[PDB]
C-alpha cells in the first residue's frame, strides 16, 4: 500500500503474477536492484530483448518473476550543466549472462593492435557517461528504473504484507482465526498461567 | 609518479612550434590530457579540452593532439607581443589526484649586447647611528640579463651573507639586479675600499666608492 | 561567472587562515567547486573537490588532515580552515571552477576546469609584519635611492617628490634574508652638478602598520 | 633500449600537427636527433638535423626541436597530395650503434563508406587433371579498405589454409583485397556449394557459385 505514492510511473508492464495478489501469495526471498537510464533505453528492458544496454549492462533470462518501476525524475538528477556520474558500458566482449553484474576498467580492443592501456583509432574506453540537461527532451532524461525479483522453492515464506487485524467481540458466537488456527466459539478471559514461549 | 614538462620553449616566430608531455601508462591515453595557460601576473585559461574539441573565445589558432604516452599541443606560429607558459595536466587512478606539468613558457629567437652601468652607496651617518651598516650595489642599463654580482674588498672578497637577485623585467626594453650587503660597523670601517663586480657575460667593470663621503 | 575574493592575510607558521571566494549568477547546488596552489618555479598540486549539497567529499594521497573543509548554503561560498602552514604552503591560492557533477572518483575524466580569476596571495613566513625604523641611505651621472628594511610583509610603494617623479622609479626585487626582512630599492638619475644642494625625499608606506614616512636622503658625513 | 614511435599520425589538413621520439638518457640530449622522411616506393630523405639549421632543398615549412627526453617535429599543417613517413634517429653509446624509430606515418583526417562487389572464381579442368584444385575469390569496389574474407561451405565454415591478404590503395580511389584456398579434388568435390563473405565494417554479402560450369 506504500508503493503507489511514489510519483506516476513511466512503465508498469509485468510478466507474470499480479501486483494486487502478492498479499494472497507469500513468498520467502525478494531481490532488489536499481539503476539508473536514459528514457530512450526503458523500452529494451525486458525478459528477451535486444537494443543498446541491452546485453552489455544488464540482461533478463525467459523466467522472470516480477516487473520494472519506472517513473520521471527529473529534478534530483538532472543539473544545469551535467551529471557524469551515472555511466553505462558498452564496449563489451561478448555475450553477458543475465542477473549477473561486471566492473571493469581495462580498455576494449576492437581490432588487432594490442592495446595495454593505449586508447588508438580502435581502441576505446569502455565507460561512457551520460549527460543530463533540462534543454534535453522527454526521451533523453534519466529515470530511476528499479527492478524487483522474486526466488521460489529455496527456504519456507517469510515475506508478504500485511494480515488486516481487526476489532474483539466479546459474548457472542462468532468464528475466529487465530495465526491459522481456525475455530469457532465464545472468547473469555482465561484464569491459567501459560508459560512465555506456547 | 611525476609529471615532467620542458623548462622552456625555444619558438621563433613564424613557424610552428609546438610541447610535449610524457607521463605514465595509467595517466596519458585512457583519460584525456587538459592544456592550461595563464598571462604573466593573472589567472590561467584552459587551451584544450578532450583533445578534439575547443572552447569559445579562441580563434582557429591552435590544435591539440594525444599519442599514446605523450601529448602534442601544436601551435601555428608565434605572436611577439603574446608570449605565455603551457601547463600539462591528467589524472592518474593510483595517486587519486589531479597532476599538473612544471611548466613551458615560449621564448622568441638575437640582439647585441649593450653596455652596463653600475653604482655603489655606502650607508650615510643616520644608519651607522644604529650600530649597523649595510653596502648594496645595482646594476642597470644591460641587456640580455643573467647577471651574478659579488663583493670585493679589494684584497679579498668578503663573503658575510651574500646573495645575488634574480634579474627583472622592467618596460624600458631593459632588465635590473641588484645586491645587498649587511655587515657590523667594526668590519665596515676596517676596509677603506669596497666594490662590487657585474658579469654580463663577457664584460666586467668595477664601481669603487671610499667610506668617507 | 565571477571569482572575486579578499586578499588572504600573511600568516606565520603554526596558525590558521581562511579564505573563500564569492558565487553568483547562478545556483550554487550543481557544480563542484575546486582548489589550487600555484607554487612559483613550479607546477600545482590538488587535494580535492567541493560538492555543495552533501558531505560526500574526500582526500588526496599527499593531503590527509592538513586541509579541512567546510560548506555553506546560506551565502553559497565555501569555507577553508587551513592549519600547520609550513614553507611549502608558500603559493597563491586558486579556486578553479568545474562543469557538470561528479560524486564518485571515476566521473570527473570528462569534466575540464571552466574558469580561473582572482587568487589570493598565501605566504608562509615565521619572521611576519613588523613596523619598520627605515633610515636614510648615503648616495654615491649621479645615482641616488632609498632602501627599506626591517619591514613585513612585500610590498612597499616608493614615491618621490610627492609622486611628481615616475621616470626611472623602478622596484627591485628583494630576497628572503636570514632574520626574516626583505629590501625593496628603488633608484632616480640625477646630474652630477647638483648632489647636495637640491632637497631630494622619498616617501615609503607600510599598509599594516598604518607608518608613512617622508625621509630625506643625505651623503654620508 | 629500443627507440618508440607511433604507428601512425593523426593529422588534419590546414592546422598545425607534430609527433613526438620519446627515447633514453644516454639516447637523447646528449647527442643530437635526426629526421628522415621517405617517399613511398623510393629513396628516404634526411629532414632536420642537429636540431636548429636545415639542409639545402626544403623551404621554410618544417621545424624540429629537442626537450629532453622526447623530441617534437612540428609540422605547419599538411599537404594532402604530399603525405609521408617519418623516422627518428639517434646514438646510444652502450649499444654502439645507429637505432631508428618505428616510422610514423602521417594520415589525412571523413567518407561515406561505398557498395563493395564480390566474385568468386571456381577452378577450371585443367587445374582439375592435374589432381587439384584450388578456390579463389575476390572484394573490389569498395572504400575503404581492411576487409576480412572467410569461406564458407553453406553448412560449416572450413579452415584448410585459408588465409587473408592485405589491401592494397590503387590509383582509382579504390581498395581491394582478396582471398585463396588450395584444395584436393577429394574434397572439393565433396560439397555442392561454396561462397565467401566479406565484412565492410557493417555491410556482408554473398557469392555462391556451383561447380558445374
Amino acid at each position: 500500500s506504500v508503493l503507489y505514492n511514489f510519483a506516476p510511473f513511466f512503465a508498469f508492464k509485468c510478466y507474470g503474477v499480479s501486483p494486487t495478489k502478492l498479499n494472497d501469495l507469500c513468498f520467502t526471498n525478494v531481490y532488489a536492484d536499481s539503476f539508473v537510464i536514459r528514457g530512450n533505453e526503458v523500452s529494451q528492458i525486458a525478459p528477451g530483448q535486444t537494443g543498446n544496454i541491452a546485453d552489455y549492462n544488464y540482461k533478463l533470462p525467459d523466467d522472470f518473476t516480477g516487473c520494472v518501476i519506472a517513473w520521471n525524475s527529473n529534478k534530483l538528477d538532472s543539473k544545469v550543466g551535467g551529471n557524469y556520474n551515472y555511466r553505462y558500458r558498452l564496449f563489451r566482449k561478448s555475450n553477458l549472462k543475465p542477473f549477473e553484474r561486471d566492473i571493469s576498467t581495462e580498455i576494449y580492443q576492437a581490432g588487432n593492435k594490442p592495446c595495454n592501456g593505449v586508447a588508438g583509432v580502435n581502441c576505446y574506453f569502455p565507460l561512457q557517461s551520460y549527460g543530463f540537461r533540462p534543454t534535453y527532451g522527454v526521451g533523453h532524461q534519466p529515470y530511476r528504473v528499479v527492478v524487483l525479483s522474486f526466488e521460489l522453492l529455496h527456504a519456507p515464506a517469510t515475506v508478504c504484507g500485511p494480515k488486516k487485524s481487526t476489532n474483539l467481540v466479546k459474548n457472542k458466537c462468532v468464528n475466529f482465526n487465530f495465526n491459522g488456527l481456525t475455530g469457532t466459539g465464545v472468547l473469555t478471559e482465561s484464569n491459567k498461567k501459560f508459560l512465555p514461549f506456547q | 609518479p611525476v609529471l615532467t614538462q620542458p623548462p622552456s620553449a625555444s619558438g621563433p616566430p613564424g613557424q610552428s612550434v609546438s610541447i610535449s608531455c610524457s607521463g605514465s601508462r595509467s595517466n596519458i591515453g585512457t583519460n584525456f590530457v587538459y592544456w592550461y595557460q595563464q598571462l604573466p601576473g593573472a589567472a590561467p585559461k584552459l587551451l584544450i579540452y578532450k583533445n578534439d574539441q575547443r572552447p569559445s573565445g579562441v580563434p582557429e589558432r591552435f590544435f591539440g593532439s594525444k599519442s599514446g604516452t605523450s601529448a602534442s599541443l601544436a601551435i601555428s606560429g608565434l605572436r611577439s607581443e603574446d608570449e605565455v607558459d603551457y601547463y600539462c595536466a591528467a589524472w592518474d587512478d593510483s595517486l587519486s589526484g589531479h597532476v599538473f606539468g612544471a611548466g613551458t613558457k615560449v621564448t622568441v629567437l638575437g640582439q647585441p649586447k649593450a653596455a652596463p652601468s653600475v653604482t655603489l652607496f655606502p650607508p650615510s651617518s643616520e644608519e651607522l647611528q644604529a650600530n649597523k651598516a649595510t653596502l648594496v650595489c645595482l646594476i642597470s642599463d644591460f641587456y640580455p640579463g643573467a647577471v651574478t654580482v659579488a663583493w670585493k674588498a679589494d684584497s679579498s672578497p668578503v663573503k658575510a651573507g651574500v646573495e645575488t637577485t634574480t634579474p627583472s623585467k622592467q618596460s624600458n626594453n631593459k632588465y635590473a639586479a641588484s645586491s645587498y650587503l649587511s655587515l657590523t660597523p667594526e668590519q665596515w670601517k676596517s676596509h677603506r675600499s669596497y666594490s662590487c663586480q657585474v658579469t654580463h657575460e663577457g664584460s666586467t667593470v668595477e664601481k669603487t666608492v671610499a667610506p668617507t663621503e | 561567472v565571477q571569482l572575486v575574493q579578499s586578499g588572504a592575510e600573511v600568516k606565520k607558521p603554526g596558525a590558521s587562515v581562511k579564505v573563500s571566494c564569492k558565487a553568483s549568477g547562478y545556483i550554487f547546488s550543481d557544480y563542484n567547486i575546486h582548489w589550487v596552489r600555484q607554487a612559483p618555479g613550479q607546477g600545482l598540486e590538488w587535494m580535492g573537490w567541493i560538492s555543495p549539497d552533501s558531505d560526500d567529499t574526500n582526500y588526496a594521497q599527499s593531503f590527509q588532515g592538513r586541509v579541512t573543509m567546510t560548506r555553506d548554503t546560506s551565502i553559497t561560498t565555501v569555507y577553508m580552515e587551513l592549519s600547520s602552514l609550513r614553507s611549502d604552503d608558500t603559493a597563491v591560492y586558486f579556486c578553479a571552477r568545474s562543469v557538470g557533477y561528479c560524486s564518485l572518483n571515476s566521473c570527473q575524466r570528462w569534466m575540464w576546469f571552466d574558469t580561473w580569476g582572482q587568487g589570493a596571495l598565501v605566504t608562509v613566513s615565521s619572521a611576519s609584519t613588523k613596523g619598520p625604523s627605515v633610515f636614510p641611505l648615503a648616495p654615491s651621472t649621479a645615482a641616488l635611492g632609498c632602501l627599506v628594511k626591517d619591514y613585513f610583509p612585500e610590498p612597499v610603494t616608493v614615491s618621490w617628490n610627492s609622486g611628481a617623479l615616475t621616470s626611472g622609479v623602478h622596484t627591485f626585487p628583494a630576497v628572503l634574508q636570514s632574520s626574516g626582512l626583505y629590501s625593496l630599492s628603488s633608484v632616480v638619475t640625477v646630474p652630477s652638478s647638483s648632489l647636495g644642494t637640491q632637497t631630494y625625499i622619498c616617501n615609503v608606506n607600510h599598509k599594516p602598520s598604518n607608518t608613512k614616512v617622508d625621509k630625506k636622503v643625505e651623503p654620508k658625513s
